[PDB]
RNA sequence: CCGCCCGUCGCUACUACCGAUUGGAUGGUUUAGUGAGGCCCUCGGAUCGGCCCCGCCGGGGUGCCCUGGCGGAGCGCUGAG
RNA sequence: AAGCGUUUACUUUGAAAAAAUUAGAGUGUUCAAAGCAGGCCGCCUGGAUACCGCAGCUAGGAAUAAUGGAAUAGGACCGCG
RNA sequence: UACCUGGUUGAUCCUGCCAGUAGCAUAUGCUUGUCUCAAAGAUUAAGCCAUGCAUGUCUAAGUACGCACGGCCGGUACAGUGAAACUGCGAAUGGCUCAUUAAAUCAGUUAUGGUUCCUUUGGUCGCUCGUACUUGGAUAACUGUGGUAAUUCUAGAGCUAAUACAUGCCGACGGGCGCUGACCCCCUUCGCGGGGGGGAUGCGUGCAUUUAUCAGUGGUGACUCUAGAUAACCUCGGGCCGAUCGCACGCCCGGCGGCGACGACCCAUUCGAACGUCUGCCCUAUCAACUUUCGAUGGUAGUCGCCGUGCCUACCAUGGUGACCACGGGUGACGGGGAAUCAGGGUUCGAUUCCGGAGAGGGAGCCUGAGAAACGGCUACCACAUCCAAGGAAGGCAGCAGGCG
RNA sequence: CCUCUGGCAUGUUGGAACAAUGUAGGUAAGGGAAGUCGGCAAGCCGGAUCCGUAACUUCGGGAUAAGGAUUGGCUCUAAGG
């Protein structure tokens, strides 16, 4: 399950190799009321960009979006969607934003359509910069 | 244009040239420039050769040898004129730095003498007994200050100890209704 | 020179960006150091904002951390074994953050003989007449010598570590970059992760 | 620019200066200092534009360079030094002390005290840091760093500083009922009791504050200045005491007042 | 309604279009060759010092030690460059 | 009084909004455009205030317009193993 | 001031434009008596420039033996003004122009818990356990031989200073703090043994750097924060712990002294800078698919960087954007605050004095510095262009005037 | 093209010279079709891999269009059972 790739994949604060005679991970509530959810503490993955179990700090702006691909690797794509507002025609035009975050792989069953909270970090990579805190499901679909 | 050190080349070259190099002086901080020098060895095609005579050779010349040039300038720094007129560290060297005449048309002769650094005097005695002054003023302020906060420190957690003290006797009391 | 910019290259949309300004200072790349293992050489940059990096350039030494036991001592690098980037840094011998280096094990063999009193390596048969490690390992009060049979009961060590120290040479990860601090520190790589690394060089190996 | 900018412009000068449009193209850049450039006051403006002791730069720069302004107990001789709030001038010559104290509305006023009031000032501390053998330190608005304070003193309450020494005399810790100097804002120079604490986390929090006549208004946190227990004050308080009478009250108190004088 | 009126043809003027000429001239981006110059690395070592090694000794200590001067020289080591 | 109360759009308020310009208060620059001045026989005072669309932040309203919840009961609530 | 009027017909009533009407800028004509304000080489050629000037700077407080002037009180150095030159600082501000630039710049907005910061204000600055009554050798200015046709060119020789450059200890300092521990002493016990202290000798013994480990003083909404303990390292292209200067001039009986100036590692502070978050840009479909092993979108590990980051490298994944208009092109396009016209909406403009950006003929690369990819700094190349003894040398008006086009 | 099993003796003669004309191979400075009816003959190009490929068109082609780059030896690494 762990151990995939080229290094060896471990948490950076822990120590895990004291002499004995489950390994600790170090995981950390992030603030604004967000509930660290029980597959961080239960799991054994490792992320460096996960907001409960890595080297991120959510600061900044809490926005939402939808989820409309998840293609990538531990990272989707989240549609932001708006109105506009013209002062000449007092009307509207809808508008869309579509940007990719980091989904942690500590949420491990969402399907697209899904309603995300996002928060501003640190930027992870060239157009990444936001996090999944949480995840709320569509309208139906509970099965 | 002008020979230089270490070129080691015939014909002429261009160089870029800094502080610390020859052949060329920085007018901003930093600036570095082309300029074209003349290498190390040498043939016809130059005006000017430059030569220092080594060793004397037994028959004297008129131009170089018979007259003498004095230095021109005594020793300015104390150890300089120690090491000049061969002093220990106990014979005062003021009195023994070179003093230089002066003469001209129509003016009063005089005597000049400079101004000689490095030379221990009381206001220098008295800079070094400043520093440490302060020095021990700054760690008698430094215990003074953590005391008077031990003290203080020690009077706020016995203030918060008898404050949660008499939380746990409260609700003991209240357990007790 | 070598820059560092993101408007030299595309969005997002894979579109274009045409530049604005010209390269900038801040924009500054210098290139790499490539320390490799010899006799030390560390030429010195100075950066924004005045400050000093050092690029270490042939490198011997680094003290190592064995923290399990807690023993942090200067240590000689005896070579380059294995990098989780590329191979022809391992091919050739450069020293970067999170590769795998050999160290001599001969400190902390002398700790671990001094503290607990307990040989380690030692390929038994032999004992050395310059008689030194007996003289560490015999002949205490008794006083002393009930503390040294309490802490030898915590003297038994993994037999990775033990086959790594009677061959000589341990497994070190390098911490520290060494192309900015200047130096070629790191941690004895002792359990999970030790064994990770050697079956990905023994699979290596082949 | 290539660098940091050293010149100031007269449009672009804070308008609580209240310079004028045409004497120059320039306004004084104030040095770096204790205080912020748009919130202090230098003290080339404090001579010249409002206590008329200096007509033009060579003559402010002649009173600064004779050695006789003394900004917070401390010779200060530059001209562009940025006094700020709650900085103390010791005019020793003539004889004057003043506190830059805002006023009614977004001025800094000239608020002349007494000796005795004016070898202390009030500083609200803006961080406590630990330095390197557990030794506390608070940061105040005005850039000191003071070692070993009381470990009741936290991050948003001001202290009394004696001025020769720099020492802390007593505190005023930040809760409902206690007054409120407002340095900044919409609010500036209002003077109230806290009313109301309202905590954003990650924004900025915002506090009620009610004045005297009864009127209650907000104001982030940063702006808020208190200054004492209760109503009453650890300083003086200026003319109209932070009040902001509206402008038809404005209006009905100059030409009331100045029909009863004539 | 002897009104109006439409097109070809013929003369005149003007504006465009197609048009062989693998047409022509200027910009701009750029594949690929050559590539100055700076910077970095690996070398290099013109030059300039310093310490030892001896010979001749003056000033000083209980034949060894330090100095100050004269030289000579291994370049034995060593530093900048 | 501290922590919590399906969510948006809308509405109201508060915050934060750089001066200059614009509107506009005061003021006989001799009037006016202007200017931040000036007034009383040292004192008196001014150097306001409003607007600053859109997005963001805060707190009230819940009509309108969306969205949900319990329907293979994987439902609330209340206590028990 | 929420305005219409002439013109198709023999005459009419309409749609519809053409033309009148009022501003508002730019030019141009004819005319001009007073007085207060005031734009002014932007449009075309970010085309080219003769000449002169536009950034230099000295306090009691870094160096003062240029009689260059000078006072006398000497012989116990240097009275004092003081050109010169080294040192320090600034030259990265200002000013000009608007060529580039279409989510770019820019505006509001927040973030740096992801970084650097000369300066100024406040801390710190005997915390370290190991010739000081002051260490060294060069160099400019000055004298003296020059060279070239010529430059703000500089060479060989003599001298001589530092807050330039280097080197480097004493005082606190008498022991405490953690190891190692030879040994010493006591109680229990047939007894091994257990428990208890003291402890010579040796090792380490501060802040900063770098690594790893342990515990959880003060904070935040949130740290892998701050502070503590431990094991070590500490870069010779070295990090701090002062070999500096000026005024007064007193006190214990040689030693104590006050007020300052400068400089320094770090921490704050100030001016900021720098990347980021959300949202907003004119015309064009005769531009409908674009981007990708030459980085396009992600992952893991590094390199570089001041930091985060495909910024770059290696290996994997095959993604990313698009009718909600991407991508490509155009712009007589720097962005904004703002200007004109106006009933309410709008329409057009903004090169232009405030803020932000860009640039110094076109591109590129760098040195010094805290800050520059600086051009009133340097090196190349291209175009241009000046002096000449034909070998060479020097330049950058979109700075202010001014000249040509 | 070179070789092994197999086969042969250079194809109806040998020797000695190395002149002209040949016949058949080649090479040539500088210029590059000026030679001649005419680029006749010769010459250039040429395999492979990685890119790149226009007009026109019966949409199949044109096409190896054109135009570039790479290529040896050795020491390795990675992937394909
Ligand atoms: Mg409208
Ligand atoms: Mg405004
Ligand atoms: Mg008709
Ligand atoms: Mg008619
Ligand atoms: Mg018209
Ligand atoms: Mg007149
Ligand atoms: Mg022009
Ligand atoms: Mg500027
Ligand atoms: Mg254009
Ligand atoms: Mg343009
Ligand atoms: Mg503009
Ligand atoms: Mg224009
Ligand atoms: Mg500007
Ligand atoms: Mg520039
Ligand atoms: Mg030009
Ligand atoms: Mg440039
Ligand atoms: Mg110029
Ligand atoms: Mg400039
Ligand atoms: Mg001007
Ligand atoms: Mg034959
Ligand atoms: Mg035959
Ligand atoms: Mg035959
Ligand atoms: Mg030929
Ligand atoms: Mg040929
Ligand atoms: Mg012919
Ligand atoms: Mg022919
Ligand atoms: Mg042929
Ligand atoms: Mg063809």
């Amino acid at each position: 399950d762990i151990q995939t790739e080229r290094a060896y994949q471990k948490q950076p604060t822990i120590f895990q190799n004291k002499k004995r005679v489950k390994l600790p991970r170090y995981y950390k509530n992030i603030g604004l009321g967000f509930k660290t959810p029980k597959e961080a503490i239960e799991g054994t993955y490792i992320d460096k960009k996960c907001p409960f179990t890595g080297n991120v700090s959510i600061r900044g702006r809490i926005l939402s979006g939808v989820v409309t691909k998840m293609k990538m690797q531990r990272t989707i794509v989240i549609r932001r969607d708006y109105l506009h507002y013209i002062r000449k025609y007092n009307r509207f035009e809808k508008r869309h934003k579509n940007m990719s975050v980091h989904l942690s792989p500590c949420f491990r069953d969402v399907q697209i359509g899904d309603i995300v909270t996002v928060g501003e970090c640190r930027p992870l990579s060239k157009t990444v910069r936001f996090n999944v805190l949480k995840v709320t499901k569509a309208a139906g679909t509970k099965k | 244009f002008p020979m230089k050190q270490g070129v080691l080349t015939h014909g002429r070259v261009r160089l870029l040239l800094s502080k610390g190099h020859s052949c060329y002086r920085p007018r901003r901080t930093g600036e570095r420039k082309r300029k074209s020098v003349r290498g190390c060895i040498v043939d016809a095609n130059l005006s000017v050769l430059n030569l220092v005579i080594v060793k004397k050779g037994e028959k004297d010349i008129p131009g170089l040898t018979d007259t003498t040039v004095p230095r021109r300038l005594g020793p300015k720094r104390a150890s300089r004129i120690r090491k000049l007129f061969n002093l220990s560290k106990e014979d005062d060297v003021r009195q023994y730095v070179v003093r230089k005449p002066l003469n001209k048309e129509g003016k009063k002769p005089r005597t000049k003498a400079p101004k000689i650094q490095r030379l221990v005097t009381p206001r220098v005695l008295q800079h070094k007994r400043r520093r440490i002054a302060l020095k021990k003023q700054r760690t008698k302020k430094n215990k003074e200050e953590a005391a008077e906060y031990a003290k203080l420190l020690a009077k706020r957690m016995k203030e918060a100890k008898e404050k949660r003290q008499e939380q746990i006797a409260k609700r003991r009391r209240l357990s007790s209704l | 020179g070598i820059s560092r910019d993101n408007w030299h290259k595309r969005r997002k949309t894979g579109g274009k960006r045409k530049p604005y300004h010209k390269k900038r200072k801040y924009e500054l790349g210098r290139p790499a150091a490539n320390t490799k293992i010899g006799p030390r050489r560390i030429h010195t940059v100075r950066v924004r904002g005045g400050n000093k990096k050092y690029r270490a350039l042939r490198l011997d030494v680094g003290n190592f951390s064995w923290g399990s036991e807690c023993c942090t001592r200067k240590t000689r690098i005896i070579d380059v074994v294995y990098n989780a980037s590329n191979n022809e840094l391992v091919r050739t011998k450069t020293l970067v953050k999170n590769c795998i280096v050999l160290i001599d094990s001969t400190p902390y063999r002398q700790w671990y003989e001094s503290h607990y009193a307990l040989p380690l390596g030692r390929k038994k048969g032999a004992k050395l007449t310059p008689e030194e490690e007996e003289i560490l390992n015999k002949k205490r009060s008794k006083k002393i010598q009930k503390k040294y049979d309490e802490r030898k009961k915590n003297a038994k060590i993994s037999s990775l570590l033990e086959e790594q120290f009677q061959q000589g040479k341990l497994l070190a990860c390098i911490a520290s970059r060494p192309g900015q601090c200047g130096r070629a520190d790191g941690y004895v790589l002792e359990g999970k992760e030790l064994e990770f690394y050697l079956r990905k060089i023994k699979a290596r190996k082949g | 620019a290539r660098g940091p900018k050293k010149h100031l412009k007269r449009v672009a000068a804070p308008k609580h200066w209240m310079l004028d449009k045409l004497t120059g193209v320039f306004a004084p850049r104030p040095s770096t200092g204790p205080h912020k450039l748009r919130e202090c006051l230098p003290l080339i403006i404090f001579l010249r534009n409002r206590l008329k002791y200096a007509l033009t730069g060579d003559e402010v720069k002649k009173i600064c360079m004779q050695r006789f302004i003394k900004i917070d107990g401390k010779v200060r001789t530059d001209i562009t030094y940025p006094a700020g709030f709650m900085d103390v001038i010791s005019i020793d010559k003539t004889g004057e002390n003043f506190r830059l104290i805002y006023d009614t509305k977004g001025r800094f006023a000239v608020h002349r005290i007494t000796p005795e009031e004016a070898k202390y000032k009030l500083c609200k501390v803006r961080k406590i840091f630990v330095g390197t053998k557990g030794i506390p330190h608070l940061v105040t608005h005005d850039a000191r760093t003071i070692r070993y304070p009381d470990p009741l003193i936290k991050v948003n309450d001001t202290i009394q500083i004696d001025l020769e020494t720099g020492k802390i005399t007593d505190f005023i810790k930040f809760d409902t009922g206690n007054l409120c100097m407002v340095t900044g804002g919409a609010n500036l120079g209002r003077i109230g009791v806290i009313t109301n604490r309202e905590r954003h986390p990650g924004s900025f929090d915002v506090v009620h504050v009610k004045d005297a006549n009864g009127n209650s208004f907000a104001t982030r946190l940063s702006n808020i200045f208190v200054i004492g227990k209760g109503n009453k004050p650890w300083i003086s308080l200026p003319r109209g005491k932070g009040i902001r009478l509206t402008i038809a009250e404005e209006r009905d108190k100059r030409l009331a007042a100045k029909q009863s004088s004539g």
